[PDB]
């Protein structure tokens, strides 16, 4: 049974993966403790693989590995350990730390991370994998694994470059984001699934397997959310093997009944049992069926539309969202959600009225406006961030966002419009096709980022408003945010508009924040200015670092200088 | 001549259909569509989640 994962995982993967389980339940523990401890657990394997008769090898992987996990000193999660596995694991699991408290860790210079990692690669990159894993206790181990693999490739290749740094920071920081949010997304759904149950957990899985396998028939997919249902549930709790071995199984199930699901298929069911249900979720849409009909012959002009409903309502709904959903991998989730609620708002309101037809004849015409809606919003926005490039882009949006909520903390206001264009880069290369989906994907999560912040330091009346709306509402909420008219400027501060030689030595990346950072401050200290007048200003001001920072004489030329534009600036508004 | 998983899926579509018109479902519809079920599981997926949304 241990033998089964070791054989099937091989050394390297299995390893790796109990290193991260033991730094998710043991989170404060030294890695060197750790490291000796996953060797003892390993090299019991590939010998009591050996010989499959020796003793505790049959007994449960809980078993195994709750027995090891109670071999050491130090400790009120000191009541556990005395519960005779399951009837126990709920234990360890139920104190786990939301988040931690430890060293918001630090990344080293370049020089520094590549001289580690030549020196030695094994005992940097697992160092760092312990690291990672006891700061996000709930993060799926095997998804950690692969992102530890696709850490050795980037470290692999620009370690070995003209540009080290150029090439390095930039994979650094897409694998960071890319692991936050796929953290942050676990959050979301397991909390959702909390606060509004399986029912809108289901309706999302519906629209989101529907996009993905337009070719399955309802039940297929009902069948699918319903086993997606249970896994995330289990997945919810937090244990990695009963999590895993529901997941394997799904991936399994769609893999055998694959040339029905979906032609796309293919390479996933043929992956390695550790890769499968990961190749699988993310998996590019099927094409559709050739020749789908409108939704209009079993949802409007039938007569038996209510007879139907009332029968069955959420299944009725479920396969309206099916239809729909299926026939639009062009519309993100949410909007297809809010396109099945105004439908079952409009069967609600009528199905009990003199003439059901009457009412709900019209139905489709309700949904033109809310399809409208963030379409067109992706149009302006797109069409925005290709005049601009990713930079200017975000200063659009540290501008709009400053305006609109400048209570905001100027980090977050920099954070969230650094990572709202960095949306636009990663999205508006897409045609108009694939564009609302990715947008969806991608800004939730930086809309819950902001939250988070937003929740545990709350400042703003109408930004919390947004937070505790549903998930459907989020982020048309905050799409409604007005500029703040009523806001009064900030006091000057001249340290916030000063500079030193120190910035041309940055990072870009870490320039660029510099100068987002003080973008942000000067429209909270001038909240009226016009963009018009802010081009002038951003304008003198990038010609004001580059003046200076090509010049023999940097302090002075920053200083006095600095001079020069400040009350170039303080002079031209207000 | 059937194979014996068509057989099974073919007893679990009527199994379900019948089991469906005991709850009150009346309609052609979800019968429809327990029909286009292609493995029993799915059959009984679908079934039940029929039988929780007639309450
Ligand atoms: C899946 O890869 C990850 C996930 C989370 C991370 C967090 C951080 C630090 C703690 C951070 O900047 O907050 C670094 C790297 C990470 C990689
Ligand atoms: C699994 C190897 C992880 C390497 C750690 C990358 C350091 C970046 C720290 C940070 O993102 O702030
Ligand atoms: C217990 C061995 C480690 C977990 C199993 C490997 C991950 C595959 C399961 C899955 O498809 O998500
Ligand atoms: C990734 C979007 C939601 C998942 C859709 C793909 C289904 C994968 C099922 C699984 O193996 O867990
Ligand atoms: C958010 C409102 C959408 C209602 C959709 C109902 C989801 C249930 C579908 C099912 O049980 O298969
Ligand atoms: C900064 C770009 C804002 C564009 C809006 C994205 C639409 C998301 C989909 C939705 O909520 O229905
Ligand atoms: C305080 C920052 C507010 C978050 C921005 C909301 C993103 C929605 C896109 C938009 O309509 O602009």
């Amino acid at each position: 049974e241990v033998a089964h994962r070791f054989k099937d995982l091989g050394e390297e993967n299995f390893k790796a993966l109990v290193l991260i389980a033991f730094a998710q339940y043991l989170q404060q523990c030294p890695f060197e403790d750790h490291v000796k401890l996953v060797n003892e657990v390993t090299e019991f394997a590939k010998t009591c693989v050996a010989d499959e008769s020796a003793e505790n090898c049959d007994k449960s992987l809980h078993t195994l590995f709750g027995d090891k996990l109670c071999t050491v000193a130090t400790l009120e999660m000191a009541d556990c350990c005395a519960k005779q596995e399951p009837e126990r694991n709920e234990c360890f699991l139920q104190h786990k730390d939301d988040n931690p408290n430890l060293p918001r860790l630090v990344r080293p210079e370049v020089d520094v991370m590549c001289t580690a990692f030549h020196d030695n690669e094994e005992t940097f990159l697992k160092k760092y994998l312990y690291e990672i894993a006891r700061r996000h206790p709930y993060f799926y181990a095997p998804e950690l694994l692969f992102f530890a693999k696709r850490y050795k490739a980037a470290f692999t290749e620009c370690c070995q470059a003209a540009d080290k740094a150029a090439c390095l920071l930039p994979k650094l920081d897409e694998l960071r984001d890319e692991g936050k949010a796929s953290s942050a997304k676990q959050r979301l759904k397991c909390a959702s699934l909390q606060k509004f149950g399986e029912r809108a957990f289901k309706a999302w899985a519906v629209a989101r397997l529907s996009q993905r396998f337009p070719k399955a028939e309802f039940a297929e997919v009902s069948k699918l959310v319903t086993d997606l249902t249970k896994v995330h549930t289990e997945c919810c709790h937090g244990d990695l093997l009963e999590c895993a071995d529901d997941r394997a199984d799904l991936a399994k199930y769609i893999c055998e009944n694959q040339d029905s699901i979906s032609s796309k298929l293919k390479e996933c069911c043929e992956k390695p049992l550790l890769e499968k249900s990961h190749c699988i979720a993310e998996v590019e849409n099927d094409e559709m069926p050739a020749d789908l009909p409108s939704l209009a012959a079993d949802f409007v002009e039938s007569k038996d539309v209510c007879k139907n409903y009332a029968e069955a309502k959420d299944v009725f709904l479920g396969m309206f969202l099916y239809e729909y959903a299926r026939r639009h991998p062009d519309y993100s989730v949410v909007l297809l959600l809010r396109l099945a609620k105004t439908y079952e708002t409009t069967l609600e309101k009528c199905c009990a009225a003199a003439d059901p037809h009457e009412c709900y004849a019209k139905v489709f015409d309700e949904f033109k406006p809310l399809v409208e809606e963030p379409q067109n919003l992706i149009k302006q926005n797109c069409e925005l961030f290709e005049q601009l490039g990713e930079y200017k882009f975000q200063n659009a949006l540290l501008v709009r966002y400053t305006k609109k909520v400048p209570q905001v903390s100027t980090p977050t206001l920099v954070e969230v419009s650094r990572n709202l264009g960095k949306v636009g880069s990663k999205c508006c290369k897409h045609p108009e096709a694939k564009r609302m989906p990715c947008a969806e994907d991608y800004l939730s999560v930086v809309l819950n980022q902001l939250c988070v912040l937003h929740e545990k330091t709350p400042v703003s009346d109408r930004v919390t408003k947004c937070c505790t709306e549903s998930l459907v509402n989020r982020r048309p909420c905050f799409s409604a945010l007005e500029v703040d008219e009523t806001y009064v400027p900030k006091e000057f501060n001249a340290e916030t508009f000063t500079f030193h030689a120190d910035i041309c030595t940055l990072s870009e990346k870490e320039r660029q924040i510099k100068k987002q950072t003080a973008l942000v401050e000067l429209v909270k200290h001038k909240p009226k200015a016009t963009k018009e007048q802010l081009k002038a200003v951003m304008d003198d001001f990038a010609a004001f670092v580059e003046k200076c920072c090509k010049a023999d004489d940097k302090e002075t030329c920053f200083a006095e200088e600095g001079k020069k534009l400040v009350a170039a600036s303080q002079a031209a508004l207000g | 001549h059937m194979t014996i998983d068509q057989w099974l899926l073919k007893n679990a579509k009527e199994d379900a259909i019948a089991e469906l018109k005991k709850a009150g479902i009346t309609s052609d519809f979800y019968f429809n569509a327990i029909n286009k079920a292609k493995t029993v599981e799915e059959v009984n997926a679908l079934k039940n989640e029929i039988l929780k949304a007639h309450a």
